[PDB]
């Protein structure tokens, strides 16, 4: 989804989480590695 | 305690199913889990103990059934499954 | 985490996958299933365990199954001239599982 | 009737107070203000707990241990200095390093009742502010006297006592009626509050654990909900945990709660507690000595976050909004703006949110967002609850709380509609208004914005218009009174003196920053010099009548933001008045920003 | 298995397995108690290692002394009763403990179909309190 | 001992004695002002007496300056109000006169039983002086007469309310003292300190409840001997009585049962209103809090939801009403006793001419160009503007509302609606209009929705019973309802305006809810072209999002359009940047007028209805028919936004009786007609340019 998108985009460099609410505002600390894994669209890479 | 449902088959069109109470002593518990038909001989009495008849309205008692008996309406083996 | 509604307790149950654990797992129309069903099946089918993180809770529970599916094919006909990924709705990492 | 060891350690304590002069001073301090003045300040001290260290380690054991033998005897000493020096009894603060005894809500056990203890946490919920009566006052009408009775109960004192439950009258001894004085009794102010686990520290996944603190008298409203806190007092049972009578049950244990006596707000990131310093005569001459000279602007420019490689206007940009200027009033009832905004299109590689973050580091009141990350009633504060007394009631969001401050949004371009309309009149008219069911208020949002955000194509074009590269509606971005693009091109020179700044890197002080900020922004404010109103009326009309193709559109805002720039500038100038160079920075900036 | 546990086990000793879904927070509860009657101020002591407080003074059927029979009679023919319940708890001369609730039911994984987990309350106090957390075997 | 007594520098008797002079003695700069006040009440034209405070410090004054001493009547009351209420009472029914009227069939009940139970009082005295002269066993007499009658105590005898109001700032400054029942202060400033006093709270009304009645003394009767029991209740409930204890049936051994009777009961009119902290009032970062206002006697009905106000009460305790567990000795519940209402903004309803009023309005007429310079004075802040003030003015003032029989109706309120460029000042307009309206509302878009407009279903803590709280437009009735961001609404509330402006009623048909609403409100509007800036190369029609019906659904609708020109910008630039640099309008030869004295002259010019003569009629003809005839070539054209329609001649109409009442006068004149087209047509230059 696109808001854990922007979130784990915030935590790769910042390694913080901002959280705001209606009744609660903090910053999380959330130092980690990511490693991840992708497969290509159509099935299979394509060299062209 | 165990609800007993009638079942379904057996009800008279038109009509719902009634059930009723219940118990089970010493080594009756835990013998028939739910969702299985059974035959349960038993007493049938009052609650008699109730809450008490101060209570307004018509004096009407609710009534269980105390199992004496229950019945049912597998995969292990042994040497002479073993051999064939 | 649901209620209990005789015991009024706090219950924790794991779904069929779980239950299931060295058992089979039967799962009828698997073309209907909702996000959160597709996202357990691939947790189950890829790892063999469930994770939860819910009402205070962290744990993870095994989910080593064997998964038998039934499902039907877009608009309810098999077009014999596209290939199988075309004619499911489902994705290729569930189905190459 | 009296104790040998109650009057030993009041001779102690004395003796203790005579030894140190500060707190003696104080009082007769308090008193001669509350003389002079007559608003009345409350009777009440701090003592540091390293001072009675030094001094006597078996009276320091005894307070941090045993609280209800030693302080009751601590406070009648000070009350016994207090009625001698002068031409209500007086109470006690405690401060300093309470080693062992400092803990959390989570690690505060049964080992510790009775005790002295400080904990840290979030405020949750507090309560109504309600008076209870101590003394009544009546009158006869048969025989024309007044009479009068007192009331006690278990909280009021640390030591137990027998219950004493008086009655409240009605007759007189003789059989005659009474009357009540409502104007000659007496009633003091109560509330109770709860404390929680910081989110910042309490276990991820696992439910968190709270305490109950009760205040009194003159530390009745000192928080609010969402605080960070620290509280100083005594952990105590009352009462009897089913003990008496039968009580077959024994599920329940004995009641526990906090009699507190200090209270302290804590400043965090992300929250509504604001920073700030005290000020000494040094930092004041050194603030005013680096007043007088002429890069004054540049030296706190190149100040702000050292780390990063160039971008000085926006730089600029960051200390103007950080001083900002005046916000006007008219008797009519009318209200003109006086904060700025700031916006940033840019590479996705161009440092932002680095910027982003140190102004969220820096700013003495400060709320991080993000695009989707806050949204409906988080940002206005529009969701309802309720007490358990029936009425319905607000809490603050993100802006409500930032009033008077500033708000950080990152990934400005992925919010939408519903909460861009919000914000339209958050930054013009600084305002939210609810209507609910209900509910119809209008709550102040007084705050600046500095926001960044991603161009259409992943990066700039300039093949293209800014319209094709920005696509935000015009009506938003009339709002931002700054907009900067930012491209990185690929350069010899440049990319070999970033990469040496990179690693220096990676092999004035902010204080000093914060201090001035806070001086300036307190201290100063200036006034309109008709050499600035020539000067900006020349540079709007001549942009306003100019054929440049700019990256945001010409309206009177312009000209408001270059009355608000010029001020600012003149506020960190230190300045009563705005000369013509302030005017002329202003527009310079303006310019540099849209061409 | 927790779904064997009956009549034959209560007040033995039993080993069981499961997974902690739930713990209480701390309460407390009294190991020495001062005590004092709020009419003639004898004053006794209470050691806890379902304990109530006395229903009656205690000053009377203990003879502490001769003068002691003296002090519970005075002002005429009136007799000295003190009432029901006439004890106090003086809290800063007593000592408390740590206690705490917690709850296992069954593993997931081999309930029965059709029926919900089983589970049963637990109480630790003192050293085992705050050793494990939901979610562990 | 217990129960030990104190000495306080309070001493009553003299208080009353003091309070009997100036009840007697005052003279206001005719006869004492209180004693013609009671011969009123006497004769039953009067049902509460109001004390002022700034007559007892004149007194006090009176008597001190001439060298006889005084006491401090107006401090005592001050802290101890609750107290004085009774002696004052009872001075007062120690000097009313006799009533000079006789008691006829057209009187009110209660005053014929407290007729009829003084006539009873009187005959009990006589009888016992008789039958005790006749014994044979004068101020002995009577006393022994008075010792053994019973009586109706006198509050069972009195049928006026009597209330305090504060010390004005005014008194206190030129008689050099320190008023502190009138400083106004907020519900977070009032603290447990303020218990017992007369003190003034300035907030804005929330939340109001229907009068009931609170019953003050239970009467009942008894058969047996024929007396009347009176039981006094103070409490949030009580215990009715069951076996009768006068003194006959006392001392027999058969006791009679007594029977309530609700027609000898004392009761008391009762409302409970909230009140709110002001947004200038809240400290930074915090939530308003509230407060509770107690409302009796004559004083009902005074307080709507929705007003600011400055109430005078005396500020007294009530038991515990929280949870048990949390009770930690004697806490109490805060509550304000009224005792009077003054308002921020009046309403137009209750006008009436006087010499004060009369004598600005008469200057205010003299002066002359009572039309431009009413319009000027609109948010003279803001340069330009002119004809968009003028209509403001227009639909501030209103129209003549026209009754035709069978039932028909025909609205006389003016809706405007303004429509252009960003930038350009449409807010501040909206609320500035907002602040002068006395019943005025502001709304933006999405902020309020759904029930936030109209009203919802919820139950009444003070009354057992369901009740319907308004929203947005029905707290601004008989007013005007600003809305910003027009276009970016819900389709709901869009109809809900729709209607509101088409019959000035609200109909809801949902679960648990099937009635009318009333919405006699006008409606100001604000709005965005589709593409931000308007476009000239598109159809009008197509730079807008609301459908063309809603347009031509309000009388005027106005182009606000954003031309760069290097000259107007000089000027606005001038202007903005003089209201900056000072805190007024640079204009000099021209002075603005308060909203006060704007709101008196609008609210004397609301009473007039002129009257449509015949020339006017056939003017009005002839230009209708010339208009509609012009209006279909240009929307031929796909260049207009409405063609002209019937509601475009009942605009005009309307119009033109706005311009009449205005100029005060009972018939209406070509130039009123003049005008209205002129400012039609000056509703859409911004597209011919
Ligand atoms: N001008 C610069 N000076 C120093 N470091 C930079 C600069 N631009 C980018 N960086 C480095 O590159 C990284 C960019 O991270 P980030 O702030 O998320 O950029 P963006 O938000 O533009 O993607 C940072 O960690 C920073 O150290
Ligand atoms: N004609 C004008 N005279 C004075 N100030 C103006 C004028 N037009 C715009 N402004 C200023 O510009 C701002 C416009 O914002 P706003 O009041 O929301 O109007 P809009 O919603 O049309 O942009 C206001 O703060 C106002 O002070
Ligand atoms: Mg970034
Ligand atoms: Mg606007
Ligand atoms: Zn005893
Ligand atoms: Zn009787």
């Amino acid at each position: 989804r696109d808001e854990d998108r922007v979130a784990i985009h915030e935590a790769m460099e910042q390694q913080t989480i901002s959280i705001a609410k209606a009744g609660i505002t903090t910053v999380l600390n959330s130092r980690t590695s990511v490693l991840a894994a992708a497969n290509p669209i159509y099935g299979r890479y394509d060299d062209l | 305690r165990v609800t007993l449902q009638e079942a379904p088959g057996t009800v008279p069109p038109g009509r719902l199913p009634r059930h009723r109470e219940v118990i089970l002593l010493a080594d009756l518990v835990d013998v028939s889990k739910p969702g299985e038909e059974v035959e349960v001989t038993g007493i049938y009495k009052n609650n008699y103990d109730g809450n008490l008849n101060a209570k307004n309205g018509f004096p009407v008692f609710a009534t269980i059934i105390e199992a004496n008996s229950i019945k049912r309406r597998v995969f292990s083996w042994t040497e002479e499954e073993e051999r064939e | 985490v649901r209620k209990d509604p005789i015991t009024k307790e706090w219950t924790l149950e794991g779904g069929a996958l779980v239950l299931a654990d060295k058992g089979v797992c039967l799962i009828d129309e698997f073309d209907k299933m909702n996000d959160q069903d597709r996202t357990s099946i691939h947790e189950a089918m890829e790892q063999q365990s469930i994770s939860i993180s819910k009402a205070g809770i962290v744990t993870t529970l095994q989910a080593r199954c064997s998964i038998i599916a039934a499902a039907n094919p877009n608009g309810g006909r098999y077009n014999s001239t596209l290939p199988l990924a075309q004619n499911v709705s489902l994705t290729e990492p569930i189905l190459s599982r | 009737a009296p104790d040998a060891v109650f009057g030993d350690r009041v001779r102690r304590f004395q003796e203790f107070l005579d030894t140190f002069t500060s707190y003696r001073d104080s009082v007769r301090s308090i008193q001669v203000y509350n003389s002079n003045n007559a608003n009345i300040l409350p009777h009440r001290i701090i003592i540091s707990l390293d001072d009675l260290r030094e001094f006597d380690r078996s009276f320091w054991s005894g307070i941090l241990v045993e609280p209800a033998y030693f302080i009751p005897p601590a406070e009648k000493a000070l009350t016994d200095l207090a009625d001698s020096m002068d031409d209500h009894p007086w109470k006690l603060s405690f401060k300093g390093s309470f080693g062992a005894h400092a803990l959390s809500p989570r690690t505060l056990t049964a080992q510790h009742l009775n005790k002295l203890v400080s904990v840290e946490g979030i405020v949750t919920k507090t309560s109504l502010v309600r008076p209870k009566l101590i003394r009544s006052v009546h009158y006869a009408a048969k025989t024309g006297r007044f009479h009068y009775r007192d009331y006690t109960d278990a909280t009021t004192t640390l030591t137990t006592r027998i219950p004493t439950p008086a009655i409240y009258p009605t007759e007189d001894t003789e059989g005659n009626k009474l009357t009540t004085e409502y104007g000659y009794s007496t009633f003091i102010d109560h509330q109770r509050i709860t404390v929680q686990e910081m989110p910042e520290m309490a276990p991820a996944g696992q439910l968190p654990r709270s305490i109950d603190v009760i205040l009194d008298d003159d530390l009745v409203d000192k928080t609010k909900p969402g605080d960070r806190v620290n509280v100083v007092g005594v952990f105590k049972s009352l009462g009897a945990g089913g003990m008496n009578q039968s009580n077959s049950n024994t599920l329940i244990g004995f009641k526990t709660l906090i009699l507190g006596n200090t209270v302290y707000p804590l400043h965090a990131r992300s929250t509504g507690v604001a920073a700030r310093q005290m000020l000494t005569d040094f930092d004041i001459r050194n603030i005013n000595k680096l007043s007088k000279k002429k890069d004054i602007f540049d030296i706190l420019s190149q100040s702000l976050a050292p780390s990063i490689y160039g971008h000085d206007h926006i730089k600029k940009a960051i200390l103007l909004m950080l001083m900002g200027g005046v916000e006007k009033n008219l008797e009519n009832g009318s209200h003109l703006r006086g904060d700025i905004n700031i916006l940033m299109v840019g590479d996705p590689s161009t440092a932002k949110s680095q910027l982003l973050r140190f102004v969220l580091n820096t700013a003495s009141l400060a709320i991080a967002t993000t695009g989707r990350g806050s949204s409906g009633v988080g940002l206005t504060a529009a969701v309802t609850t309720d007490r358990e007394t029936g009425e319905r009631r607000l809490e603050a969001g993100a802006m409500v709380l930032a009033d008077r401050g500033v708000v950080c949004i990152d990934e400005f371009d992925k919010m939408t509609d519903v909460d861009r309309v919000a914000i339209h009149e958050v930054m013009e008219q600084q305002t939210v208004t609810i209507a609910k069911a209900g509910i119809h208020t209008t709550l102040n949002a007084r705050c600046s914005v500095i926001a960044a955000a991603n161009p259409v194509f992943g990066q700039y074009d300039v093949n293209r218009d800014p319209h094709q590269n920005i696509a935000l509606p015009d009506s938003l971005l009339s709002r931002f009174d700054l907009l900067f693009v930012v491209t990185d091109d690929i350069n010899e020179i440049r990319d070999r003196s970033i990469s040496e700044h990179v690693l220096r890197t990676h092999r004035v002080t902010i204080p000093f920053l914060r201090k001035y900020v806070q001086y300036a922004k307190e201290r100063v404010i200036p006034q309109l010099t008709q050499e600035a109103i020539n000067v900006i009326v020349k540079n709007y009309t001549d942009l306003r009548n100019d054929d440049n193709t700019k990256k945001s559109p010409i309206t009177a805002r312009t000209l408001e933001t270059l009355i608000r720039l010029a001020t600012a500038h003149a506020k960190v100038r230190l300045s009563k008045t705005v000369n013509k160079v302030d005017a002329k920075v202003a527009a310079n900036l303006l310019r540099f920003a849209l061409l | 298995p927790l779904r064997d546990l009956d009549s034959e086990h209560v007040s033995k000793i039993v080993r069981l397995s499961g997974i902690i879904i739930s713990t209480s927070v701390l309460s407390s509860r009294a190991t020495y108690l001062s005590i004092m009657c709020r009419n003639c101020r004898h004053t006794t002591s209470i050691t806890i290692n379902t304990v109530s407080l006395p229903r009656s003074c205690l000053s009377t059927i203990e003879s502490e002394s001769s003068m002691a029979n003296e002090s519970n009679i005075g002002d005429e023919s009136t007799k000295k009763n003190c009432g029901p319940d006439p004890y106090i708890i003086i809290h800063e001369s007593s000592k408390f403990i740590d206690q705490q609730f917690l709850k296992l039911q069954e593993i997931p994984e081999l309930v029965p179909v059709g029926e919900m987990p089983r589970n049963l309350t637990m109480t630790c106090d003192r050293y085992l309190t705050n050793k494990v957390i939901p979610g562990t075997r | 001992a217990a129960l030990p007594s104190i000495q306080l520098p309070v001493d009553y008797n003299n208080l009353f004695n003091e309070i009997t002079d100036f009840l007697v003695t005052f003279k206001q700069d005719k006869g004492p002002k209180y004693m013609a006040m009671l011969q009123k009440v006497a004769n039953r034209e009067l049902n509460s007496v109001i004390i002022d405070l700034d007559d007892i410090l004149q007194y006090q004054n009176e008597k001190f300056l001439q060298g006889t001493q005084a006491d401090d009547l107006v401090s005592a009351i001050q802290q101890n109000a609750n107290h004085f209420t009774e002696l004052f009472c009872r001075a007062i029914d120690n000097n009313m006169p006799l009533p000079t009227k006789e008691i006829d069939y057209k009187d009110d009940v209660l005053d014929v039983i407290l007729n009829q139970r003084r006539l009873r009082n009187e005959r009990m005295l006589s009888d016992r002086t008789n039958e005790i002269r006749s014994e044979n066993l004068n101020d002995a007499l009577r006393e022994v007469v008075e010792d053994e009658t019973e009586l109706f105590p006198p509050n069972l005898t009195r049928r006026y309310f009597l209330y305090f109001k504060p010390l004005s700032q005014n008194c206190a400054r030129r008689y050099r003292k320190k008023a502190i029942s009138s400083k106004p202060l907020s519900v977070r400033q009032i603290k447990g300190d303020f218990l017992g006093q007369l003190i003034t709270v300035r907030g804005i009304i929330t939340r109001v409840s229907d009068v009931k009645p609170a019953v003050e003394v239970i009467a009942y009767t008894c058969d047996q001997c024929g007396y009347e029991v009176f039981q006094e209740v103070n409490s949030r409930t009580f215990t009715p009585l069951s076996e009768c204890t006068s003194e006959e049936c006392s001392q027999n051994q058969t006791k009679g049962q007594l029977f309530m009777s609700t027609r000898a009961s004392k009761f008391s009119a009762f409302q409970e209103c909230k009140i709110q902290e002001l947004s200038q009032q809240v400290p930074v970062g915090h939530i308003p809090r509230s407060l509770n206002i107690h409302v009796n006697g004559t004083l009902v009905r005074s307080l709507s939801p929705g007003d600011i106000v400055d109430v005078t009460g005396i500020f007294l305790p009530a038991p515990y009403t929280g949870f048990k567990a949390l009770k930690a000795g004697l806490l109490t519940e805060t509550y304000l006793e009224a005792q009077f209402v003054r308002q921020h903004k009046k309403k137009f309803a209750s006008f009436s001419l006087t010499s004060d009023v009369e004598e600005r309005v008469m200057e205010l007429i003299t002066s002359g160009d009572v039309y431009n310079r009413l319009a000027k004075s609109i948010a003279p802040e803001i340069y330009g503007n002119l004809d968009v003030k003028k209509a403001l003015l227009l639909l501030l003032v209103g129209g003549v509302d026209k009754r035709v029989g069978d039932g028909m109706k025909i609205r006389g309120d003016i809706n405007v609606c303004l429509m252009g460029d960003p930038g350009v000042a449409k807010s501040q307009l909206l609320k500035a209009i907002c602040k002068i309206s006395p019943r005025g509302v502001y709304t933006t878009g999405k902020g309020s929705s759904g029930v936030g407009l109209t009203a919802a279903v919820m139950k009444d803590p003070v009354t057992d019973e369901m009740i319907l709280e308004g929203g947005a437009l029905v707290l601004a009735d008989n007013g005007i309802c600003c809305i910003d961001e027009f276009d970016k609404m819900d389709e709901s509330d869009r109809t809900a305006i729709h209607e509101v402006m088409e019959q000035q009623t609200i109909s809801i048909s949902k679960a648990g809810i099937n009635t009318t609403l009333n919405a006699r409100t006008s409606i100001l509007a604000a709005a965005n072209p589709l593409y931000g800036r308007y476009n000239p190369r598109l159809s009008p029609l197509d730079n807008i999002n609301l459908p063309a019906a809603l347009l031509s659904r309000f009388d005027i609708l106005f182009l606000m359009l954003d031309i760069p020109s290097r000259d107007d910008d000089e000027k606005l630039a001038e202007h903005v940047t003089y209201v900056h640099m000072h805190n007024k309008q640079p204009d000099l030869d021209f002075t603005p007028v308060e909203p006060s004295k704007m709101r008196e002259y609008i609210a004397y010019a609301k009473t007039k209805r002129p009257v449509m003569s015949e020339a006017v009629n056939d003017y009005v003809v002839q230009a209708y028919i010339r208009l509609r005839q012009d209006s279909k070539r240009e929307m031929d054209s796909k260049f207009s936004f409405g063609q002209a329609t019937p509601r475009t001649l009942l605009g005009i109409i309307r119009l033109s009786q706005a311009l009449a009442k205005l100029r005060l006068a009972d018939m209406v004149d070509i130039d009123d007609v003049e005008e209205a087209l002129r400012l039609v047509r000056v509703s859409k230059e911004s597209l011919y340019q």
